[PDB]
């Protein structure tokens, strides 16, 4: 979607494997601010928006 | 209120324990109180921070 009508997507009741986002190559910005970016395959979320 | 003096000193003490184990639950600023949340969330880098 466009960024003025842009699209929010609920993530829940699922098992969430972030390794294969840092280890791809194909995002050029990958940033992260109130997590790090290797923490997240150990960590347990709620409220998950994309 | 005959023995207020030795109780004033106990509520003293334990009013001064309260409010120490209470400034645990403050983050001073940072993201959390918890360390094992910054910890466990965050990079050393900012982490350190």
């Amino acid at each position: 979607a466009s960024v003025y009508a842009w699209n929010r997507k609920r993530i829940s009741n699922c098992v969430a494997d972030y390794s294969v986002l840092y280890n791809s190559a194909s995002f050029s910005t990958f940033k992260c601010y109130g997590v790090s970016p290797t923490k997240l395959n150990d960590l347990c979320f709620t409220n998950v928006y994309a | 209120s005959a023995l207020g003096k030795l109780q004033d000193v106990v509520n003293q003490n334990a009013q001064a324990l309260n409010t120490l184990v209470k400034q645990l639950s403050s983050n001073f600023g940072a993201i959390s109180s918890v360390l094992n949340d910054i910890l466990s969330r965050l990079d050393p880098p900012e982490a350190e921070v």
